[PDB]
RNA sequence: GCUUGAGUCUCGUAGAGGGGGGUAGAAUUCCAGGUGUAGCGGUGAAAUGCGUAGAGAUCUGGAGGAAUACCGGUGGCGAAGGCGGCCCCCUGGACGAAGACUGACGCUCAGGUGCGAAAGCGUGGGGAGCAAACAGGAUUAGAUACCCUGGUAGUCCACGCCGUAAACGAUGUCGACUUGGAGGUUGUGCGCGUGGCUUCCGGAGCUAACGCGUUAAGUCGACCGCCUGGGGAGUACGGCCGCAAGGUUAAAACUCAAAUGAAUUGACGGGGGCCCGCAGUCGUCAGCUCGUGUUGUGAAAUGUUGGGUUAAGUCCCGCAACGAGCGCAACAUGACGUCAA
């Protein structure tokens, strides 16, 4: 998420680019998955109940 | 013998001993009785990101059928020569000759 | 495995012609080709056991075509096994 | 799935414009469910874009 | 006491806390101001207003170098990754670019255990 | 004898299948140096801890180990255990097309043999991060814990050992047969076929029920393994195996009239959703039931749930229910019941 504040544009629509750039990029939610270890089998149960809801 | 796909990029201040190595690494695969199929330089290209503090590099490529020995010879080659940053070598199906993109 | 060239002399020396692929001598040759190709694979790489549950399966298929071979006709079974250099 | 459409059998490494496509402006491969690649070809984008990558002719992120 | 007239606001917004640090454009720090070290501990450290008041007293650090405009690298997931950067446009700084420069391995190193709260 | 089971050959396809070697980028930690200055870190709140001997932050250079973001998928491969960056070398299996070939060469398998997660063990390396033990800080009545700051074995590599896991689909292997629907993945022939593997739903049938349902827990056949009330006990003794830890084979006395499975009605939850009240009894709370019908082997269920709305099971609309009673309301009034009050 790189944002150049581009000319005759305001902070606002200059900083909700970068908060969309961020969203799309996915950075706090990989942080929040990294902070502590998921075991392989939480991870695959994880994975499971997320498709089976899907589904 | 085996189809192989090389792609190795030179330091950009050794750009002008690239056709004297071009010329060297096919003559030890032409003297395998080893073909080559095609033969690009690039020419120098800004690098996507930086290696060893380098924001350029002179690309080749070249497409060879050879023995596995010959080839595994030019990578310790490759190795050992600090003009060459980095080498690809690939196993291609068939030969290629048609031009890159 | 065994290459096209060396699966086809096989079928040549063993066989009653290059179609013949099936004849039991055929397919202990073969067997036996690959099993004994595969001794150099295994002794660099002692832990490839995955692999070598394919080079038992060779063995074993080996065997049963022996014992077919042997009741169904001695002589044949006694002149293969002196050609390959088998025990049994 | 454009590959297929256009009839493409191997996605080439070399080709860095088709493969900028199918990254984020982050250096990030897009998923096949965005982009609508049949999964044959999205294996054999991902590695063209690993072999790029690491022939510095694609980025791996968008920072380095 | 030299003039800086283009600088780097640098926020390390961690979920305990907030570390504004102004540098040059070399990293070369000018000033620095932190929600700890702002009036505030324990809950209202880390909170989206102590990042705010972090950040204006970060600016005020930095007065006498003269630095006009910034570019802005964000770190981490903290409560003080915006409001720091509206603070720093309020305190009149022409913000010419605005990154996330959050660390994230590729695979990387295990993690912490989690906590059985 | 035969070719239909089984197998061989030819061409091709996908794949984290295996073994060996190399390499890339991100990140953590550490080291050295620059800038900079009073905090950092951590929690529910703290404190221990780190920091003026200059931390944390930020920039530059370097060292080292381990794991490979995105792709990524009820995705793929493998006998199972398991297998995930990229490149090369060696190598196993599967599948499809069109033939040709062998001629029952098959299936299953006590004993036997091999493979077998993690932890653990031996010898030699390695050690970033993480972390049993351990130490300190908290919490608490206590707290040998959960939380915090650290941290050794170990986690990594080589070779050898161990042989166990909820090693699970809690479902042995092989073959045949028996309505459908929707997907995924991988071949292939001319929108339409035809193979392989795989996921979800469901029919007959089966099942105690839950459910299973062409990938059967249906209908059959072959062979193996295993069970015989709960405990005592997967324990003792003996044997075998192991460096050890222990594994494996495997009783008896004694003791009880149960233990157990599935499902039903309640009640309860520091489960979820939606509402209400100044937040004799519960309580003037909006509930509680019955007949007949229907569903279930049955306890039972339905009605009474649902979409709205109301002070209200109030009313409307839908609905395998159709009606009715006691409450609500209407004309102080306390439903069926609860507390052996
Ligand atoms: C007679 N026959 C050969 C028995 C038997 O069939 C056994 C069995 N597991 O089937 C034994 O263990 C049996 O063979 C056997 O070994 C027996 C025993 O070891 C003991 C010991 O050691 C001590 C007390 C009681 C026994 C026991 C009564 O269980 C013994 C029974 C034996
Ligand atoms: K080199
Ligand atoms: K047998
Ligand atoms: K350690
Ligand atoms: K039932
Ligand atoms: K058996
Ligand atoms: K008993
Ligand atoms: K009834
Ligand atoms: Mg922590
Ligand atoms: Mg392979
Ligand atoms: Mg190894
Ligand atoms: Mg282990
Ligand atoms: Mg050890
Ligand atoms: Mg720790
Ligand atoms: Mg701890
Ligand atoms: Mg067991
Ligand atoms: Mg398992
Ligand atoms: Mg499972
Ligand atoms: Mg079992
Ligand atoms: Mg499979
Ligand atoms: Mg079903
Ligand atoms: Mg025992
Ligand atoms: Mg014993
Ligand atoms: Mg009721
Ligand atoms: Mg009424
Ligand atoms: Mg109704
Ligand atoms: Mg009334």
């Amino acid at each position: 998420p790189v944002i150049k504040v581009r000319e005759n544009e305001p902070f606002d629509v200059a900083l909700r680019r970068f908060k969309r750039s961020c969203e799309k990029a996915g950075v706090l939610a990989e942080v929040r998955r990294r902070e502590f270890y998921e075991k392989p089998t939480t991870e695959r149960k994880r994975a499971k109940a997320s498709a089976v809801k899907r589904h | 013998m085996r189809h192989y796909e090389i792609v190795f990029m030179v330091h950009p201040d050794q750009s002008e001993q690239v056709p004297g190595m071009i010329e060297r690494y096919t003559a030890a695969i032409t003297g395998a009785e080893g073909k080559i199929h095609r033969l690009e330089d690039w020419g120098r290209r800004q690098l996507a990101y930086p290696i060893n503090k380098l924001h350029k590099a002179h690309y080749v490529l070249m497409n060879v059928e050879a023995p596995q020995e010959v080839i595994d010879e030019l990578e310790t080659t490759f190795r050992f020569n600090d003009a060459v940053i980095r080498s690809m070598v690939m196993r291609t199906k068939h030969a290629v000759t048609e031009a890159s993109p | 495995s065994l290459s096209t060239e060396a699966t086809a002399k096989i079928v040549s020396e063993f066989g009653r012609d290059a179609n013949d692929t099936g004849s039991t001598e055929v397919q202990v040759a073969l067997l036996t080709a690959q099993i004994n190709h595969l001794q150099g694979h295994f002794a660099e790489h002692k832990k490839d056991h995955h692999s070598r549950r394919g080079l038992l399966r060779m063995v074993s298929q080996r065997r049963k075509l022996l014992d077919y071979l042997k009741r169904k006709d001695v002589a044949r079974y006694t002149q293969l096994i002196e050609r390959l250099g088998l025990r049994r | 799935c454009r590959f297929t459409a256009e009839g493409v059998q191997e996605i080439d490494y070399k080709d860095i414009a088709t493969l900028k496509n199918y990254i984020t402006e982050s250096g990030k491969i897009v998923p096949s469910r965005i982009t609508g690649t049949r999964a044959k070809y999205q294996r054999q984008l991902a590695r063209a874009i690993k072999r790029a990558r690491y022939l510095s002719l694609l980025p791996y992120t968008d920072r380095h | 006491r030299k003039q800086v007239s283009d600088g780097v606001a640098h926020i390390h917004a961690s979920f305990n806390n907030t570390i504004v640090t102004i540098t040059d454009r070399q990293g070369n720090a000018l000033g620095w101001a932190t929600a700890g070290g702002s009036g505030f501990r324990g809950s209202r450290k880390s909170t989206p207003f102590a990042a705010q008041v972090a950040a204006e007293r970060c600016a005020d650090a930095v007065k006498e170098y003269g630095i006009k405009n910034l570019e802005v690298m964000v770190k981490g997931p903290g409560p003080g990754r915006e409001s720091t950067i509206r603070a720093l446009n309020a305190a009149g700084f022409r913000i010419t670019n605005i990154t996330d420069v959050t660390p994230i391995p590729h695979x990387g190193c295990r993690p912490p255990k989690k906590r059985r709260v």
